């Protein structure tokens, strides 16, 4: 049974709602372990307090750059970056959780949550999970995006950890 | 070059062989004297980085000078990367990756990506930026020719 993580999402400091994710650790164990450990903050760094710095409506919400907060940063629990584990899972629709990267084998901490079917991302980004509960929160985050990704309000991970 | 068509938009046209030849003839007569810098800049309006490299790769001789130039373009490419850190993706449909140094100089970018940057809205003017680099390079190598 797959690990489960949650995020409490907030906008300009005020609660929005909790989103929960199943992580497909059977298919991509190292990539799922990275995201889970970063969500509990058990190695002393991770997602708590960081921002969704790039939201593009009809596309995805991207966060996880906890070092530089604009997409130029981030790190994994394996070091600066780790390899693409496989591309077994594909971008089949809304709620898919996938690794943002700067090219092959440059997975760090940045991730995205798809708000549509993003087929052309197949084989480029590692898919490692899916939204289990709270797709309405991600649909409500979309509102605060823009076509170039800049957000009109600070969308933050107020808190996070492991449910299961 | 990139140009406007009857319907409104900017579209690619191939470099004129007559432009190329004019450039070739300026170098034969003047070498790399100062006066070639304004010539180059006039002859390269709206040029893509691929056009700019065609112009440079037509020059016969002046090998010392051409290496100097390439080394100067290479410094500017590295400095561009130093000042424009890469932003992690995914690329939205209609969008393009952000150009690296190597892309602006035409080494790692195809003509279609160059057209892509130069015709986006807002435009990333990889032609104009590369031309700036080249013109700095020319302003260095013209020392060998007073």
């Amino acid at each position: 049974v797959n690990p489960t993580v949650f995020f409490d999402i907030a906008v300009d400091g005020e609660p929005l709602g909790r989103v929960s994710f199943e992580l497909f650790a059977d298919k991509v164990p190292k990539t799922a372990e990275n995201f889970r450990a970063l969500s509990t903050g058990e190695k002393g760094f991770g997602y708590k307090g960081s921002c969704f710095h790039r939201i593009i409506p009809g596309f995805m919400c991207q966060g996880g750059d906890f070092t530089r907060h604009n997409g130029t940063g981030g790190k994994s629990i394996y070091g600066e970056k780790f390899e693409d584990e496989n591309f077994i899972l594909k971008h089949t629709g809304p709620g898919i959780l996938s690794m943002a990267n700067a090219g092959p084998n440059t997975n760090g901490s940045q991730f995205f949550i798809c708000t549509a079917k993003t087929e052309w991302l197949d084989g480029k980004h590692v898919v490692f999970g899916k939204v289990k509960e709270g797709m309405n929160i991600v649909e409500a985050m979309e509102r605060f995006g823009s076509r170039n990704g800049k957000t009109s309000k600070k969308i933050t991970i107020a808190d996070c950890g492991q449910l299961e | 070059p990139i140009v406007q068509n009857l319907q409104g938009q900017m579209v690619h046209q191939a470099i004129s062989p007559r432009t190329l030849n004019a450039w070739v003839k300026v170098v034969e007569e003047k070498a790399f004297s100062p006066e070639v810098i304004p010539m180059f800049s006039a002859l390269s309006e709206g040029a893509t980085p691929q056009d700019l490299n065609t112009m440079l790769n037509t020059v016969g001789g002046h090998q010392a000078a051409m290496q100097m130039l390439k080394e100067t373009i290479n410094e500017e490419a590295a400095e561009w990367d130093r000042l424009h850190p890469v932003h992690a993706g995914p690329i939205a449909p209609g969008q393009m990756r952000e150009p690296r140094g190597s892309d602006i100089a035409g080494t790692t970018s195809t003509l279609q990506e160059q057209i892509g940057w130069m015709t986006h809205n807002p435009p990333i003017p990889v032609g104009e930026i590369y031309k700036r680099w080249i013109i700095l390079g020319l302003n260095k190598i013209v020392r060998m020719y007073s």
